């Protein structure tokens, strides 16, 4: 079969939000990494 | 990207060195163009004026000289002479702190040691010998220092240690040889050690049919072999007492002086810069009353 | 190709039947009390193996992957000859042997066992018997010359090194006839398959490959695979004796490989000096020649003892 | 003499090159244009390997050595008692090694088999020609060859092997030997089914198809097939013959260091360099 | 004591005759199939002479 | 932009995503571990200014003859 | 979120999942166990003042 | 331009493009990585006057 | 000249060419970054006065050898 | 198979995915130069 | 198959891709030639 | 010409492209190789500083 498009927009809204929230916390991990022991 | 052969045994005993051509040409050119040039001789007359020499005492005042502007040269750089002396009293093996001058105590030591190479050890190094450069490369650390570390180091073969065959010269099993499978192991991590020292292979001192001859091996096994009891020489006898003379900073961990080994002198190539004679210059370290025929100028 | 069948309900009467053959039972991987007490002893062998390869690297589990073809479980050192040796200093090594070969045992058991079972002949446990034997020198030359020190260490490239430094040990292992036999049954095992599997591969659109059927009733194939290779070199085989020959092949592998370590040590201690006493070394012209002097200044020691101290040379 | 079914079989056609005139046996052995060439080859070579024991130091049947020339005569002819012997000799079993690959061609057509004998024997053919040809000439001088000898070969393997410090450390051998080993293993495993099955213990049926796809799913936890057993033995038979011409090409051509000391790319990983 | 013979040397020729033996054992059932052969002057058997032809029994199904 | 979930299926590409995002956070952790400068389990508490720095061009003549260590 | 389990079958991800968590704690306990500083079944009572601490900048 | 899509299946393509850019991107960064002048993880933080270069000629 | 697409499918000429020139550009970069005039990333901020040339010639001691003696 | 409409579609974001991606990698370029210039 | 109304469109894309290419390849060159030059 | 009647030029084409590329590649890597025209490091220096054979 198939994904029908009101799942697929559903199922992109979910992806969009998590794919964020991931970077969101990766940008916290970085700003407590710089702040430890800057790199440049 | 070509590679450079050569045959070193009988046809077809596939006896041969190779070398990439791309990779010794490099390693060629970084050793001509920094060589150093020396300077020429001269033949003054009269007696000694020094106060403190006590191993340069049987050459003319400008030889001495001149050999000094080698040694640094050839350890410090061309105008070091700060490096081991008190530059405003030569004679001096104390800086004006009262604290000992130990880099002239190794010097002199040093050409004690020299001196020996040459003179002892000629079924080594022949006619080419060896001085301060050969060593020292223009800098204070040679290559290959090595220290204590665990009792089973293959490089105290080149200190304490004596023996390393484990090949039987008979038929059958005897209790004249009892060597283990661990042992051959033992000299198979020594011989790469050597084979790479001298940027050669096995092929180079043995036909590998069998390991143990002399007469199938090409004649530089036997140099090889002088070559060992030479380090045993150096090492026990001139490197390793030095330790009470050198700073803490150039002691091992068990505070044992810097020991040499074959790459230390060969640092990869077949012979010490690649066979470059400069010892025929220097008179004031042959250690021999003529070298190749040349007689030594005595005062 | 790509038109494969598939088969829903089971065939042998995709899917496998779960039956009997008599006392066969089919449709698991046949383990049986033999199957798993070798797994059993042979696990215990491998974590034995890898603990000590990790220890070894202080548990590091970086440098145990990184240097993983490098690490090693070492026989004993060899003054302790037969005795037990300390549990760091081989006493895990003798441990890990003792399991893999109980083990593999088990394993030949289980195959045996298995064999009959399926009412067939007895051919591949006395093949698996001559790798076994192979193996089993492996344990008997060095109880022959009286050390464990001499057994093959545990490890990818450490087992090679032992393999080099037997044939240094023993004076160039190509000179052993038993090991140069062993070659060339190794050879020829390449030799019969490249030849039968191509041999089957160009009858096999004419059946060639049901050897069972060709054997049992002979067809145009088997036919044809005798006459190409009767054409070819002037004799042939037939379809069940070609695996004879294969069979034959294989086995001798590593028995006349057993043979010739079992010798080694034992009765000759140097086969490049048994080669020139049977006439087998091809002379080359001298590259050196010593004095009498040099024959007494270059004869070394025989290796001994590392040095237990750390001298001073306070002078 | 002809095998009792062989008669029916001895047609014309299926050569290469010679068309009717070379195409008939001599006792069993076909014949055609290549048996020709082959037995030209095969008697040159053989006969010139005869004088070079004789002008060498004895005829004990293992010490017979005729060498390869010296390095210095680089891609030439040598003359023939330094070693242009040895060049006569290799070009004599070149033209017999590719002679029998294209009669072995041409009885396979006549039976109307395929092509699968001739290509797996090319697998030898480039091993060998790697030794004596193609590894010579990158390195440039045939004098890198090896000496035709029953035993001085093996000393040439000696001391090529090490001319690299640890040959065992050669990435290439590791493949090539584990396709030797496991090839002798698979026959060993192959021809004890097929003898098992024929010949079960005395008073039992004969075997079937289904008992040794059986017994070999418990062994190797697959089954195989009777086509896929053949495949295997092939490309493990085959492909150590190749991955050995790989090894040794790479030996001086490519790589001029210690073996070992190739294995530096592994430890510099920039994971855990 | 013996010096030219060593147990080396002993247990190579005994693989030897057992090896020769061997072959003559395989040649043997490389003749159950073809022979003996056709010749213009008759049947020709080689050598070593063929084992018999060998007649296999199948499993009962009735 | 969400019929990328039209042409490929949205449960298979998930178990690609986190697979790589796994085995990339894996190895710029063993990266760093194994450098000097960042191997935090041995010197994570020095401060920034004392943890390592790599090596540097001498911004010199890199010739000034030495002097020894001294005694 | 609940309904992410109808799109994946959860004896799937547990088992991977227990497999992923137990993997990399023994990675990381044995990471642990071969440092200096964190090397607990050796030096594990030494007190925080006196464990092991990486060689500070060569700079120093 | 967009008939090209006509051509080649976005399925296809749109993997072979991520796949190539992903290995492209690693390799660029583990040679800049094994280089002295860029091996930023260690010396990141020197200023651009203070990084390696490396040999000039010496033309003498 | 367009007719050479008659002889020759298109869509597999586009595939066949990407890949031709992705390998030469990749081959002559790696050659370049082998080389030392043009090893850009250690020395691209050279001069090209200051960037290394092939020596006219090189030169030896006239007992030096590169090679081992051999025969 | 596929239709012009949506490889029209297809092709905008395709296209604009392109210059987003070139967009951040030239930012990432400068930040290099100004951090540590190659020429 | 492949006609003749797809083959002059067709070549038209591939001469002057082909065209644009060596163009920005010139540009590349004249930009590496003032850096260091090789002759 | 006729010639084409005889061969195939669909498959001529791409033979002699091949060819060429073969032939035109070697005669790179041949002079790339040698001393005078290892062009990639030395290709600057002037006709008579470019190293010559041995007289
Ligand atoms: C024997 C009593 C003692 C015993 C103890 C010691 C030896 C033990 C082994 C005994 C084996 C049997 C010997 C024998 O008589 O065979 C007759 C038969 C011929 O076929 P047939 O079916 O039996 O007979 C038919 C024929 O009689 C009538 O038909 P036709 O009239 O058309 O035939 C023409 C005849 C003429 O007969 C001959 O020429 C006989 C030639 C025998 C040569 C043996 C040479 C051995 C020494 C070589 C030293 C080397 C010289 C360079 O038949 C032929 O045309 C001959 C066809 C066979 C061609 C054989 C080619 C060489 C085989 C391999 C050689 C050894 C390689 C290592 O020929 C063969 O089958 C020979 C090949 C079989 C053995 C191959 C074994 C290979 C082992 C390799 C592994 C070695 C590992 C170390
Ligand atoms: C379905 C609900 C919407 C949403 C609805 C709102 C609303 C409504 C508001 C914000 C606000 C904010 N949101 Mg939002 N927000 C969402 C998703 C996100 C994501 C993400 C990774 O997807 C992030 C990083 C953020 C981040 C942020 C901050 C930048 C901002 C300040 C509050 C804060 O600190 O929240 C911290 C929280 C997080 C970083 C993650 C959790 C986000 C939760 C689910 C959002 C709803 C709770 C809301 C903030 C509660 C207070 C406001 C109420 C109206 C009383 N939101 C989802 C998609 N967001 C506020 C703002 O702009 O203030 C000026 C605001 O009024
Ligand atoms: C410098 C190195 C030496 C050398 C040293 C040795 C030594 C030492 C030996 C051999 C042996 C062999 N050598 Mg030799 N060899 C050299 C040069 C060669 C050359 C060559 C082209 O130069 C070749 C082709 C060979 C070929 C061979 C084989 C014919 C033979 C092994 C047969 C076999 O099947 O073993 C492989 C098969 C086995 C090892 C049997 C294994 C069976 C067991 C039951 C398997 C158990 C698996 C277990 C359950 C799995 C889990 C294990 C755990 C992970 C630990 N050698 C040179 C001269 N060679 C052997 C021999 O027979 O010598 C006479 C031997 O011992
Ligand atoms: C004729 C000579 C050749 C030969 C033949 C040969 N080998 C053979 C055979 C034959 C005919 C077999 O029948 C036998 C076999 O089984 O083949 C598949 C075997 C075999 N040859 C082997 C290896 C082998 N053969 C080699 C060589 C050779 N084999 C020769 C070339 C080599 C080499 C070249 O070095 C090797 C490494 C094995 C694959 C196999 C014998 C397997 C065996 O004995 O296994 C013993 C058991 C173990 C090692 C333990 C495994 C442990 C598990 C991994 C743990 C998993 C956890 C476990 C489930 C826990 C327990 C829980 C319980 C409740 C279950
Ligand atoms: C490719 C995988 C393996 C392989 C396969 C293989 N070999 C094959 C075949 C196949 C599929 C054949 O069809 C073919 C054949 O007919 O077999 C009976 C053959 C064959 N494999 C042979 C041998 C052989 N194969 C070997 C190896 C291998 N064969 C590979 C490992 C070896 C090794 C490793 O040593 C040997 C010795 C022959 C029995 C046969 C090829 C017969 C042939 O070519 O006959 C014509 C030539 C002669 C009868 C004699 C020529 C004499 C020369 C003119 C002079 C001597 C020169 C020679 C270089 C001297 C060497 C002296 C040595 C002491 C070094
Ligand atoms: C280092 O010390 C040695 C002696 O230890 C000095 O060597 C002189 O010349 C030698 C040929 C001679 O054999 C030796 O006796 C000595 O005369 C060398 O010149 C260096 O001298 C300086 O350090 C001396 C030292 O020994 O510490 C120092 O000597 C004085 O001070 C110490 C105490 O610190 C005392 O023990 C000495 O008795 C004393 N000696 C003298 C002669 O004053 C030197 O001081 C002076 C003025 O000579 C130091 O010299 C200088 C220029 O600083
Ligand atoms: C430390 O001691 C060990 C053990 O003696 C020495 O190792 C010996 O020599 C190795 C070359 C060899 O591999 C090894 O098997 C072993 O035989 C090691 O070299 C160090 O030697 C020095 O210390 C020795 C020691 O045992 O203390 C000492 O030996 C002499 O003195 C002891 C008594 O203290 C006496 O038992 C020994 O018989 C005696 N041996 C000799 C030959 O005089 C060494 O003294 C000498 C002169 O050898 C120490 O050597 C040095 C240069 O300090
Ligand atoms: C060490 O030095 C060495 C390295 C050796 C030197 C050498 C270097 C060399 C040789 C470099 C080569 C570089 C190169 C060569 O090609 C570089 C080429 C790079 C390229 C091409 C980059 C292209 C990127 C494009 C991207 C990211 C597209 C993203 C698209 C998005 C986000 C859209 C998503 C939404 C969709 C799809 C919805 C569709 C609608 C639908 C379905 C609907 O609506 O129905
Ligand atoms: C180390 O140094 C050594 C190596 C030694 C030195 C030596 C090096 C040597 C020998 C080098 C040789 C180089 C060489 C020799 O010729 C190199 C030749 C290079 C060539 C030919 C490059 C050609 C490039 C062409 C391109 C990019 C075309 C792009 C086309 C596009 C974009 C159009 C797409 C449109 C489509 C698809 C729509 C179609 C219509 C549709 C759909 C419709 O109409 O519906
Ligand atoms: C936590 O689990 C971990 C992660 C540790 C599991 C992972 C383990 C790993 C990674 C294991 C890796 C193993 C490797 C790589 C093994 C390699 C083995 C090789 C290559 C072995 C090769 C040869 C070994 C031989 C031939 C050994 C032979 C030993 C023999 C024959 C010993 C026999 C001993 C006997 C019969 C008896 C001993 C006891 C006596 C009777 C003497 O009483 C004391
Ligand atoms: C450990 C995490 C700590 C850091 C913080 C992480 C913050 C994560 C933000 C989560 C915000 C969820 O906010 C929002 O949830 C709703 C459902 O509730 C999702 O909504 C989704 O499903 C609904 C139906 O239920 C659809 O109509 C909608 O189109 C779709 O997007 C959104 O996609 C998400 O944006
Ligand atoms: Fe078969």
């Amino acid at each position: 079969g198939g994904m029908t498009e009101e799942e697929a927009r559903r199922f992109h809204g979910y992806m969009v939000t998590g794919t964020l929230g991931y970077v969101v916390v990766a940008s916290v991990a970085h700003f407590l990494a710089w702040s430890w022991r800057p790199w440049f | 990207a070509a590679t450079d052969t050569v045959q070193v045994g009988y046809r077809g005993t596939a006896m041969e060195q190779n070398y990439d051509h791309g990779d010794l040409k490099t390693k060629f050119a970084q050793v001509k163009l920094p060589q150093s040039p020396p300077p020429a001789g001269e033949s003054p007359p009269g007696p000694l004026p020094w106060k403190n020499v006590q191993v340069l005492n049987d050459i003319s005042i400008a030889e001495f000289n001149r050999t000094m502007i080698a040694m640094s040269t050839w350890v410090a750089g061309t105008g070091n002479c700060a490096y081991c002396h008190n530059v405003a009293a030569f004679q001096d093996d104390t800086l004006p702190n009262g604290k000992p001058l130990y880099t002239k105590i190794v010097a002199r030591r040093m050409l004690q040691m020299t001196r020996n190479i040459n003179g002892n050890y000629s079924q080594h190094v022949k006619n080419t010998g060896v001085t301060c450069y050969t060593c020292h490369m223009g800098k204070p650390l040679p290559n290959g220092l090595w220290f204590y570390s665990s009792q089973t180091d293959y490089l105290r073969h080149y200190l304490d240690r004596d023996g390393a065959r484990v090949i039987t010269q008979g038929v059958a099993p005897s209790n004249a040889n009892r060597s283990s499978t661990k042992q051959a192991e033992w000299t198979y991590a020594l011989m790469i050690s050597q084979s790479r020292s001298l940027g050669v292979n096995c092929t180079y001192c043995h036909n590998t049919r069998q390991f143990a001859s002399w007469r199938e091996a090409p004649p530089a096994r036997v140099t090889a072999y002088h070559g060992i009891l030479m380090l045993r020489d150096v090492n026990q006898n001139y490197l390793a007492p030095l330790q009470p003379v050198y700073p803490a900073v150039r002691l091992g961990a068990m505070g044992d002086a810097p020991k040499a080994q074959c790459v230390t002198c060969h640092n990869g190539a077949y012979k010490p810069l690649y066979g470059a004679q400069m010892a025929k210059d220097f008179p004031a370290m042959w250690g021999r009353a003529d070298w190749n025929g040349v007689p030594f100028p005595g005062i | 190709t790509r038109v494969q069948v598939r088969t829903v309900p089971e065939p042998g009467i995709f899917s496998y039947l779960a039956g009997k053959f008599g006392d066969a039972q089919i449709g698991p991987i046949y383990l049986g009390w033999a199957g798993v007490l070798s797994l059993i002893f042979g696990f215990i062998a491998i974590e034995i193996i890898g603990l000590n390869m990790w220890a070894s690297v202080g548990w590091d589990p970086v440098e145990f992957i990184r240097q993983l073809p490098w690490l090693a479980l070492e026989p004993p050192p060899p003054q302790y000859g037969l005795r037990v040796p300390p549990l760091n200093q081989g006493g895990w090594y003798l441990m890990a042997g003792f399991f893999l070969t109980v083990s593999i045992i088990l394993w030949w058991i289980r195959i045996y066992r298995r064999a009959r079972a399926l009412q067939m002949g007895s051919h591949l446990p006395w093949a698996f018997a001559s790798a076994i034997f192979l193996y089993s020198t492996f344990f008997f030359q060095p109880l022959l010359v009286g050390s464990w020190s001499e057994m093959v260490p545990f490890g990818i490239f450490p087992h090679l090194d032992w393999t080099s430094a037997f044939s240094i040990r023993y004076g160039n292992l190509y000179y052993n006839p038993f090991h140069a036999l062993s070659i060339a049954f190794l050879y020829g095992s390449a030799v019969l398959f490249a030849m039968h599997g191509a041999t089957i591969l160009a009858v096999a659109r004419m059946g060639g490959e049901r050897e069972i059927e060709q054997i049992t009733d002979r067809g145009t194939a088997a036919e044809r695979s005798m006459l190409f290779w009767r054409w070819c070199m002037g004799f042939n085989a037939t379809m069940e004796s070609i695996h004879r020959w294969a069979w034959w092949f294989a086995v001798l592998t590593t028995f006349t490989g057993g043979i010739g370590i079992l010798l080694t040590g034992t009765v000759v201690d140097n086969w490049y000096l048994w080669g020139v006493k049977h006439g087998l070394v091809a002379p080359y012209p001298a590259q050196n020649q010593l004095t009498p002097e040099q024959q007494d200044l270059l004869r070394g020691r025989y290796q001994g003892t590392a040095p237990d101290s750390f001298p001073s040379y306070v002078v | 003499a002809m095998l009792s079914f062989e008669k029916k079989y001895r047609v014309r056609g299926g050569t290469l090159i010679g068309g009717d005139l070379f195409d008939f046996w001599f006792g069993p052995f076909y014949v055609g244009f290549f048996g020709v060439t082959t037995i030209f080859f095969v008697t040159l070579g053989t006969l010139l390997c005869v004088w070079g024991a004789a002008m060498g130091p004895t005829w004990n049947l293992w010490q017979i050595n005729i060498a390869p020339p010296d390095l210095k005569y680089g891609l030439g002819l040598a003359p023939l008692r330094e070693g242009g012997l040895w060049q006569i000799i290799t070009l004599c079993a070149l033209g017999a090694f590719g002679s029998w690959a294209l009669r072995q061609a041409e009885i396979a057509r006549k039976l109307g088999m395929g092509m699968h004998i001739p290509w797996a024997y090319g697998g030898a053919i480039l091993a060998y020609t790697t030794l004596v040809v193609i590894r010579p000439f990158l390195l440039g001088a045939w004098g890198h060859g090896f000496p035709y000898g029953i035993f001085s070969h093996l000393d040439w393997v000696s001391n090529v092997g090490y001319q690299y410090l640890h040959f065992h450390y050669n990435p290439a051998h590791m493949i090539a030997v584990t396709f030797f080993f496991t090839n002798c293993l698979a026959l060993a495993m192959h021809g004890s089914l097929i003898l098992s099955v024929t010949n079960p213990p005395k008073g039992t049926p004969t075997g079937t198809s289904e008992q040794e796809n059986v017994f070999f799913r418990d062994l190797l936890g697959y089954s195989i097939g009777a086509i896929g057993i053949h495949r295997l033995g092939l490309f493990l038979a085959v492909g150590a013959a190749v991955w050995s011409a790989i090894c040794i090409v790479i030996s001086g051509p490519f790589w001029t260091q210690g073996w070992p000391e190739w294995w530096n790319w592994w430890l510099n990983l920039p994971i855990w360099k | 004591m013996m010096e030219y013979i060593d147990g080396a040397q002993i247990a190579l020729y005994a693989f030897w005759l057992f090896f020769f033996g061997l072959i003559i054992y395989l040649r043997r059932e490389d003749k159950r199939e073809g022979y003996p052969l056709e010749s213009p002057q008759g049947p020709r058997d080689g050598w070593p002479k063929g084992a018999p032809k060998k007649t296999y029994v199948h499993r009962d199904h009735g | 932009m969400h019929r990328i979930w039209l042409m490929y299926d949205p449960r298979r590409v998930m178990v690609a995503l986190v697979g790589f995002l796994a085995v990339l956070a894996l190895v710029i952790h063993f990266v760093l571990l194994s450098s000097q400068r960042y191997s935090w389990i041995e010197n994570g508490t020095l401060g920034a200014d004392q943890a390592p720095v790599g090596a540097s061009a001498p911004a010199a003549a890199a010739e000034m003859s030495p002097l020894p260590p001294g005694r």
